[PDB]
């Protein structure tokens, strides 16, 4: 709320053990990870020797509640609240300042199981209970957007980048043309931003599995810390209870960064894929399309004003139900004098920070909400007031300023709509090759 | 074979009642269970003691696991799969642990919540018990312990506990929405008629009332409110008013709030207690069993006690209008006691027929709003009740969890929301008035 900017700073750690508690003990979010012997494992704000002493009883509330056949689910004292997840011998729990709701967290902690996963398949999943060497940077970096907000992660989506579908559909094409007999699914994504997806007759991606590649090298990793080409294992849940299934990650350059993924269930066909990319990127410099491709991914975000002329919206957000995509509208828009990373960072986390209590209204137990409405209209600042809308085929979110009302949002929703579904050749992908 | 939501175990515990092993056992002062409940439902073992003592363990862990990290004391709410676990602080260090256990549904082995009674209003009815039990013992429950000793509490509170316990019917009946806020229920035509120079309906009958407490010796405070409908003249005769049901919404307000001499706070109590005897007609703490010789009379001094800080409260009653007397603790001799229930039976008994057709006096297809004043505490009310098994009972199951569910979520300041079959509840924040313009189709 007020110390979120001095929030994502990690723990200095030069400085008495008893002041270091307390910076650790009044932080926004919290993610921690504790086996079923109660050991933690991964804490992300706090280093293990904090984690322990404080976290013992959780595993003395739990070890009560699991004799008594009654795995824990979660807590809630006042503004903050604590979630408990189960999966296998590990121990998922999550702590919360922010008005965040338990579904909301589940997501999120399902999100960082899935990167255990993803690394140590299941049969050794279990089996093995540090145990994560690699998967440290990967699990703090993602926790840190977590806090940052995660339109993706919270929303359970993917983004996309305006390419025409013509445009789109020559880059699958001249995807698909260049196949080995070893592709289980490949994709291709400019800043984070899926770009084409190519399938086999069979073999179906799960939406659930992109969410791995994603979250591990677009969000978190960044592809690792560039480095060039990597050729690291992997393990997705519908081919779970498998060998470590063989990931290619390259940056496709002669965020404005494009990146090439390719997936082959063999351990020797990194050299056909490296010749994969050779021969590829031939072709996307030959027609010119990855030219294109920085442009568009640069310029990214369009301005809701062009979107829609004398529109005072402040923001947009957009879901589609069936073929789990997700859009956005600009985000630099909330005011263009405004340039030191502060105000930018406090816009972002604010910006969610509305919708967070908006997503919760409409998802809840059984309650079958469809439009929900609000004003947090400041003493002083502002009269900022919120909106939002559903559907079971499709979620939209919207922000108006102070001028408000029913009709301050149905003169606009109900055509932003529209304008998602004129633009949904061009924003969202229908199916592969 | 669905198991009903049945309470599972709920426990007063006062953490600092016990410093040492020794005295730590006894910090559960009143518990209750499933096979405990069966003595008492009809009427309307080493190891099981060491499982209630070890579990409340858990909760001074938890408390003071949570009262580090926001400052916010309470982990008001334990969520589990079998058992939905509450926390309420009653009174600086009492604390009243519940145990909701879930609607078991043998899928050969399921769970659900979809009617089990949500966490926003127990605390309220928790709270309404717990304030309904100190207006019988005391006038809080911290100096009610130094009075009568540790071990006189633990039969008091056993006996009014295990009486409420009996009938807490946890699901979502009655009108949870009025339930969710402490308020004080207004009948249609709500609180009377103000002033003198108007005639108007319902006004000058408060002269009367603001003048019977002046006429009459040692009379601080009356509350009347119509539970019940006009004398009924149909084939049975007494229509056995009082008895089992549940309080009707824009029916049951009470009305004419009171005079003076009563804080808005303990206010409510007696206002709360006497909604008790119309619920449950005979069956009260107390035990109010109707006059022979009056039949139109109840209670009447001649033991029982009201603390507001101590008025002996007699029961006037008519079909309607149940009258709340409360009479100051020395100044009326129960020696003259005939003779004043003469009187007041003679005093009343002009004001039944005129002030029955007052109290029906009345103030996009249909609305229903909701007014709650905070420093008043008055809760003018219309949004119907759920009916026993004007809407069908599975409908109102949705309806009043949604309502209450946005309570929570805000504590300008408007809301809304809307639901696939038709409705646009709205909340509006402004003195704060909260008013809710539930709308339908």
């Amino acid at each position: 709320m007020e110390g979120f900017e001095r929030e994502l700073d990690n723990i200095p750690d030069t400085l008495p053990d008893d002041e270091r508690l307390a910076l650790w003990k009044g932080k926004l979010k919290h993610y921690l990870i504790l086996s079923s012997a109660g050991k933690p494992i991964w804490s992300r704000h706090g280093d293990l020797s904090l984690v322990n002493s404080t976290m013992g009883v959780v595993q003395t509330i739990i070890s009560f509640y699991e004799g008594a056949r009654n795995p824990l689910l979660g807590f809630t004292a006042g503004k903050v609240r604590f979630v408990i997840l189960i999966k296998g011998p590990l121990y998922f729990v999550a702590i919360s300042r922010l008005r965040e709701s338990d579904a909301q967290l589940r997501a999120q902690l399902e999100a960082l199981y899935m990167q255990i996963l993803s690394t140590l398949t299941l049969p050794i999943l279990t089996n093995i209970f540090g145990p994560l060497q690699g998967t440290e940077s990967l699990l703090a970096s993602l926790a840190d957007s977590f806090t940052k907000g995660s339109p993706s992660t919270l929303l359970s989506a993917l983004e996309c980048l305006r390419l025409r579908k013509s445009q789109r559909q020559a880059i699958t094409n001249i995807f698909l043309k260049s196949r080995c007999e070893e592709l289980l699914y490949g994709l291709l994504v400019a800043g984070g931003k899926l770009v084409s997806v190519i399938r086999p007759r069979k073999h179906s991606l799960h939406p659930s599995d992109l969410q791995l590649i994603f979250n591990m090298l677009f969000e978190s990793g960044g592809i690792k810390g560039n480095g060039g080409e990597n050729w690291i294992p992997l393990c997705l849940p519908a081919f779970n209870n498998t060998g470590y299934l063989y990931m290619y990650v390259s940056f496709l350059d002669d965020d404005d960064l494009t990146a090439l993924i390719l997936i082959s269930p063999s351990r020797e066909a990194f050299y056909a894929l490296q010749s994969m990319r050779t021969r590829l990127v031939s072709q996307l410099l030959s027609t010119g399309y990855l030219s294109l491709i920085r442009s568009t991914a640069l310029s990214g975000r369009p301005s809701i004003t062009s979107i829609l002329p004398k529109t005072p919206l402040l923001h947009f957000l957009y879901k589609s139900r069936p073929n789990v995509q997700w859009c956005m509208s600009s985000l630099s828009s909330l005011t263009p004098p405004g340039a030191t990373a502060t105000e930018t960072l406090l816009a972002r986390r604010k910006l969610m920070s509305v919708y967070e209590e908006l997503h919760a209204a409409l998802h809840a137990r059984h309650a079958h909400l469809r439009v929900v409405y609000s004003t947090a209209d400041e003493k002083e600042g502002e009269g900022l007031a919120c909106l939002g809308w559903s559907t079971p085929a499709f979620e939209v979110y919207c922000v108006a300023p102070g001028c408000v009302g029913r009709a301050g949002m149905a003169r606009e929703v109900n055509r932003v709509v529209q304008w998602a579904r004129r633009e949904e050749e061009r924003l969202f992908i229908l199916g592969g090759g | 074979g669905i198991i009903p939501a049945q309470l599972g175990f709920l426990a007063i515990y006062n953490p600092a009642l016990g410093t040492t092993d020794e005295t730590l056992e006894d910090q559960i002062v009143y518990y209750a269970t499933a096979s405990t409940l069966s003595q008492a439902r009809r009427r309307h073992s080493k190891e099981e003691r060491h499982e209630r003592l070890r579990q409340i363990g858990l909760a001074q862990g938890m408390v003071e696991f949570a009262k580090s990290f926001s400052d916010g004391e309470p982990v008001d709410t334990i969520d589990t799969e079998k058992a939905r676990v509450i926390l309420v602080e009653v009174e600086e260090g009492w604390w009243i642990l519940a145990s909701i256990d879930l609607t078991r549904l043998p899928p050969a082995y399921e769970y659900s919540s979809r009617e089990v009674k949500p966490p926003s209003l127990l605390r309220a009815d928790l709270l309404r018990a717990y304030d309904l039990f100190l207006l019988h013992h005391g006038s809080s429950l911290s100096s009610l312990l130094a009075s009568q000793g540790r071990a006189q509490l633990v039969a008091s509170l056993t006996r009014f506990w295990d009486h409420f316990l009996a009938t807490w019917n946890v699901l979502l009946h009655g009108n949870p929405a009025c339930d969710v806020f402490g308020g004080i229920k207004l009948a249609a035509s709500g609180e009377l008629g103000i002033g003198v120079g108007e005639e108007e309906r319902g006004s000058g009958e408060r002269e009367v009332l603001e003048g019977l407490v002046e006429r009459v010796e040692g009379l601080v405070d009356v509350v009347v409110g119509r539970y019940g409908g006009p004398p009924s003249e149909k084939g049975p005769e007494e229509e056995q008013w009082l008895g089992l049901g549940g309080e009707v919404g824009e029916e049951d307000g009470a009305v004419f709030l009171g005079v003076g001499a009563l804080d808005r706070k303990s206010l409510r109590g007696v206002v709360q207690w006497m909604e008790e005897v119309y619920v449950w007609g005979e069956n009260a703490f107390g035990k109010p069993r109707r006059d022979l010789s009056t039949g139109h009379f109840l209670l009447g001094l001649s033991p029982k006690a009201i603390f507001v800080e101590r008025l002996r409260p007699v029961i006037y009653v008519s079909q309607p209008f149940i009258y709340i007397l409360l009479f100051s603790e020395i100044t009326p001799s129960p020696s003259t006691w005939p003779t004043l229930a003469e009187s007041l039976h003679a005093q009343l008994s002009p004001l039944q027929k005129p002030l029955l057709h007052s109290t029906s006096y009345r103030p996009q297809h249909q609305i229903f709003d909701l007014v709650y004043d905070t420093e008043t505490l008055t809760l003018q009310s219309t949004i119907p009740n759920i009916p026993d098994p004007i809407w069908t009972r599975v409908e109102a199951l949705q309806t009043h969890a949604q309502i209450l569910a946005i309570l929570s979520s805000g504590r300008e300041g408007e809301r809304t929301c809307k639901t696939a079959r038709g409705w646009w509840i709205v909340w509006t924040r402004v003195c704060s008035v909260l008013g809710h313009l539930r709308s339908v189709s």
